[PDB]
C-alpha cells in the first residue's frame, strides 16, 4: 500500500447523541488548513518590519506574486471592471501554491490531492459562473453557446457540443489539479519504495547505489515544478472563464 | 480509491469551504491594500 | 498593526456563496447516501454510532 | 459474473482515445505559438478561434471519457 | 472472484496508453515554443502564458486517462 | 491467486508503451531546440532552459506510465 | 424489559485518537451530578436571605439536617475530637438525601442505584478506615479482632470470622443502599407496567380501576420512607465503623 | 444484569469521586460554618 | 456572600484519598478487563475503536 | 421456548413463598401494638405511628417477592 | 440453551424465599419497638436510633438474597 | 452444559441460609431494646455486646452467600 500517506485521522475529537456534531472536528485534513491559514498570516503580518516603506526582503516575494497575479488578470478579463474578481484570482492562487509546497516536506500531506474539495471547489467556481452569466446577461447569456458567423444548418451540432464541453468544465478544472498533484506524490513515494528494497540486498549495492538517489533527488526538482505551475494553470483558467461568462465572447 | 472516498466528505468541504471565505476576506480587507498602501505611499513620495 | 479596509466582498460575490451554500447541501446528501453502502455500514467511524443505532450486519 | 468484470475491460480500452485529444490541443496551440510569432498584431483577433478549436477537440476527445463512465457506472 | 480483480488489473493496464498522447502533446507545445521565440526575440513574455496554457491544458486529457486507471486500480 | 498474478505481468506488460510517447516527445523538444540554433545562435541562454523545461515535463508524462508498471509488478 | 430508566446515555460527547479522554464527557449519570451539586448549592446559597440572623424557613430544613447529623455523630464516636470527622459524615448524608428526592420525580433517574458507584464508595470508605486504624495505632490495630474476655481454646476461630465479617463491611454498607433503591424502583415501575395493561382492556375496568392507581400511590407514599431512612442508614454506620477504626472497641 | 454494567464505569466513578471531593471541601469550608456563625453570633448576642 | 474559611481538609482525611486514588485504579484495571470480554467486543461505544483497532468479531 | 416458558410458571410459584415473612410480621407488629396499648392507653398517638411505619416497612420485603413473580409471568 | 434460561429462571425463583427471613425481621424489631416504648415512654429518643439500625440493618440479609436473584434473573 | 445451567440452582438454593440471619439480628436487637427499656443505664455497658452478636451472626448467614458467589463465579 504506497498510498498511505493520504490517511485522514481525527485527533482532537467531537460527537455528541443529539445532534451530529462530528462535521466539525480537528482533524488531519483541518490541522493542515489551519497550518495553511497561518503561514499565508505568516507571509504578510510579521513580513512587514514595523510597516516600512521599503520592503524588506521577504516582501519582494509578496511583491511579486501579486504583480505576477495582476498583470495575469488584466490581461485575461480586461475591461471595464477587472479588480473587482482580483481577490479571488488571487486567494485561488495562493491557496494552492502554499498546499503545494507544504506538501513537498516529507512526512507531510497534501490537501491538494483530495479529489472531493478540489472537485467541489471547482464545482463551485462553474455554478458560480453560470448564475452570474444568468443575472448579469438574462436570456442572452446563451448566446455565448454559438461561436461566431457559421452556417445555419449545422448549428445546432455546435451547440450541443459547445455546452458538453460547457459542463465539462465543472469537473476537467478540478481534477486536473488532483491527478497533477495525486500522481506527483505517488511516484515519488513508489520509487522510494523501490530504492529502498533495492539497498537491502547484498552490500555490492550500496557501493554504486548512488543512481537510484539522484534520480529521486531529480524528481523531487521536477516536482516543485509540476507544483507551482499547476497553482498557475488554475488562476488563468479561473480567469479566461470569469471572461466567457462576464462578457459575451 | 480507498483513500479518498472516506465519511469525512463534510469535514474536508466544511474546513475547506471556512478557509475559503476567511482568506477571501482576509486577503481582500487586510493583505492586498496593505501592498497597495505601500504602493500609492512609494507614488506620492515620487511625485511629491 | 494592519488597518481594515471596507471592500466591498458581498455584493460582487454572491453567486460563488450561492453555489457555496448549494455544493455543501448536494454533497451532505452524497455523503448520507454514499455513508450506507455496503462497503461502509461496519466502519466503526461513522456518524451513525455516536447516536442510536448498532450493526445491521445483515450483507 | 464475467459481465461485471468485462465492463472494466471496455472502460479501459475506451479511454484510448485521448490520445487524439492531447495531440489535438497540442497542435491548435502550436499553431497559435507560430502565428503569433509570424504576426505579432493577429493575437487579439485570432485568439478566440484557437479557444473555439480547443473546446471542440476536447469535447470530442471527452466522448470517449464519457463511454467510459458510462461503462464502469451504468 | 480472481477474474474481477484480473480484468480490473488488465483495463487499468490498458488505460494507461492515452499518456502517449500527452507525451508527444506537451513536446509539439514546447515545440513551437521553441521555434517561435527564435524567430522573434521580443514575443517570449506574450507566448509563454499561452505556452503554459496549452501545456497543462493539453496534459490534462492525459490526466483523465491516468484517473480512469486510478479508479481501476484502487477502487 | 494464480490468475490475478498472471494478470498483473500482462498489465505491467501494456503500461510500458506509454513510454513511446516520452520517447517521441524528448526528441520532438531538442530537435525544435537544434532547428532553433541553427536559425539564430544569440539566443541560446534564452531558449536552452525552456528545452529543459519541456524535457522535464514530458519525462514526468513517461514516468506517470512507468509507475503504474512497478505498481502491476510488485504492489 | 422494565429496567430500561437506569439507561445511561451520552450526551455532550468528547473523544480523540492520542489519548483515552472517554473518561470525561458529559453523561446522563454526569448531568445528575451537576443538578445534585447545583441543588446542594442552592440549599444554601439562595436560602439565606441577605446573611440575616433569624434564618427565614427555609433554612430551618437545613438547620434540622445539620442538628440531627451533629446529635447523630455525637452519639457515635464520641470522643475526644469526634468533630474532625463531621464533615465527612454530613456529606455522606446530603449526596443520598438529595439523590433520592430528585430520582423521585417520574421523568428521573437514579444515581443510588447504580452499584459500581455506591459499591466503590463503600470500598473507599473502608479501606480509608483500615488505613486510618493502621496508621494510628501500629501493630495493635488487630486487637479489634478479639471481642472481649474470651477463653484462649476458641480464640482462632474467633478471629477468623470475625475478619471474614470484616471485610463483608465492605461490600455490605453499599450493597445495602443499592439493593433498596433499585428495588424500590423496580417495583414501581413493574406496578405501572400491569396497571397500564389493566386499564386498556375492556371500558368495565376503567369503572373501578381506581384501588390499583391508590395501591401505586401508596407504594409511592413508602418510597419516599425507604429513601430517606437508607440515607440515615449509612450516615449510622459509617459511624460506628470509624467508632471501631478510630478507638479499638 | 446488563444496565449496571456497561463501559461507563469510570465515567460514572469519575464524576462521582470529583463530587465528594468537591462536596467535601465545599461544605466544610463554605456552608458548615456559615450555619455556625449564625450559631455563635445567637449565643453571643443572648450572653450579650 | 460567604467567607472562605480554612478548615483542616487534609491532615485529617488523607487516607480516604489514597484509598479513592487505590479504588480509581483498580477500577480502571478492572474496567479495561471487562471491556474485552465475549458480550462487550462488539458494542461500538467502546473507547478501543476511537484509536486505531477495528473488529476482532471472531467468537 | 416453551421449557423456559414452563420454568417461568414454576418460579414465579416458588416466589409466592416469600409473602408468608410479612403475612406473619404484620401480625406481629399489630399484635405489640394491641400488647402496648393494654399495658398503657396513654401512649397511643405516640405509639400508633410507629406501628404503621413496621407495616409499611414490611409490605415493602412482601412487594419486593411479589414482583419478582411478575417478573417471572409476564416480563 | 432452554436449560440455562430455565434453571436460571428457577433458581432466581429458589433465591426469593429468603425474604420470609426480613418480614419476621423488621417484624419482631418494631415489636420489640413498641414494648420497650409502651413500658417506658421516657426511652424513645434513646431507643429509636438502635430500632432504625436494627431495622436497616436486618433488611440487608433479605437484600443480599433478592441481589442474588437479581444477578441470576438479569445476569 | 447440564452443569452451567445446574450451578444457578445451586446457587439460587444456597441462598436460603440468610432466612436464619434476618431473623438474628432482628431477636439480637429486639432483645437489646428490652434490655436498655427496662433497666436504660445498661446501654453503654451492653452495646458492644449486642453489636459483636450482630457481627457473629450476620458472618453465619454469609457463609451462605460465599458459597453461592463461589457456585455462581467458580
Amino acid at each position: 500500500s504506497p498510498l498511505d500517506q493520504f490517511e485522514i485521522r481525527t485527533l482532537f475529537g467531537l460527537q455528541s447523541s443529539f445532534i451530529d456534531l462530528s462535521c466539525l472536528n480537528l482533524t488531519t485534513f483541518s490541522l493542515y488548513t489551519i497550518i495553511v491559514l497561518l503561514v499565508i498570516t505568516s507571509l504578510y503580518t510579521l513580513t512587514n518590519n514595523n510597516n516600512k516603506i521599503i520592503g524588506s526582503r521577504w516582501l519582494i516575494s509578496q511583491e511579486a506574486i501579486y504583480d505576477t497575479i495582476m498583470n495575469m488578470t488584466k490581461g485575461q478579463i480586461g475591461g471595464k471592471n477587472w479588480g473587482l474578481y482580483f481577490p479571488m484570482i488571487f486567494t485561488l492562487f495562493m491557496f494552492i501554491f502554499i498546499a503545494n509546497l507544504i506538501s513537498m516536506i516529507p512526512y507531510s500531506f497534501a490537501l491538494s490531492a483530495h479529489l472531493v474539495f478540489i472537485i467541489s471547489l471547482s464545482i463551485v467556481i462553474w455554478l458560480g459562473n453560470t448564475i452570474l452569466g444568468l443575472y448579469k446577461h438574462g436570456w442572452v447569456f446563451f448566446s455565448l453557446f454559438v461561436p461566431a458567423g457559421t452556417p445555419l444548418p449545422l448549428v445546432p451540432l455546435l451547440v450541443i457540443i459547445e455546452t458538453l464541453s460547457y459542463f465539462a468544465r465543472a469537473i476537467s478544472l478540478g481534477l486536473r489539479l488532483g491527478s497533477n498533484i495525486l500522481a506527483g506524490h505517488l511516484l515519488m513515494v513508489i520509487l522510494a519504495g523501490l530504492t529502498f528494497n533495492f539497498m537491502l540486498i547484498n552490500l555490492f549495492t550500496l557501493v554504486f547505489g548512488f543512481v537510484p538517489l539522484a534520480m529521486i533527488l531529480a524528481i523531487m526538482m521536477l516536482e516543485f515544478a509540476i507544483g507551482i505551475i499547476q497553482g498557475y494553470v488554475w488562476a488563468i483558467l479561473t480567469a479566461s472563464y470569469l471572461k466567457d461568462a462576464v462578457y459575451l465572447h | 480509491m480507498p483513500q479518498l472516498v472516506p465519511f469525512y466528505f463534510m469535514n474536508q468541504l466544511t474546513y475547506g469551504f471556512l478557509l475559503m471565505i476567511t482568506l477571501l476576506i482576509l486577503f481582500s480587507q487586510f493583505f492586498l491594500p496593505m501592498i497597495l498602501r505601500l504602493y500609492v505611499s512609494r507614488l506620492f513620495i515620487s511625485k511629491l | 498593526m494592519l488597518k481594515r479596509f471596507p471592500t466591498p466582498i458581498l455584493k460582487v460575490y454572491w453567486p460563488f456563496f450561492v453555489a457555496g451554500a448549494a455544493v455543501y447541501y448536494g454533497m451532505s446528501k452524497a455523503a448520507d447516501l454514499s455513508s450506507n453502502t455496503k462497503e461502509f455500514i461496519n466502519d466503526p467511524r461513522n456518524p451513525r454510532f455516536a447516536k442510536g443505532g448498532k450493526f445491521v450486519e445483515v450483507d | 459474473q464475467l459481465v461485471l468484470a468485462a465492463k472494466y475491460i471496455g472502460a479501459g480500452i475506451s479511454t484510448i482515445g485521448l490520445l487524439g485529444a492531447g495531440i489535438g490541443i497540442a497542435i491548435v496551440f502550436a499553431a497559435l505559438i507560430n502565428g503569433v510569432s509570424r504576426n505579432p498584431s493577429i493575437k487579439d483577433t485570432v485568439f478566440p478561434m484557437a479557444i473555439l478549436g480547443f473546446a471542440l477537440s476536447e469535447a470530442t476527445g471527452l466522448f470517449c471519457l464519457m463511454v467510459s463512465f458510462l461503462l464502469l457506472f451504468g
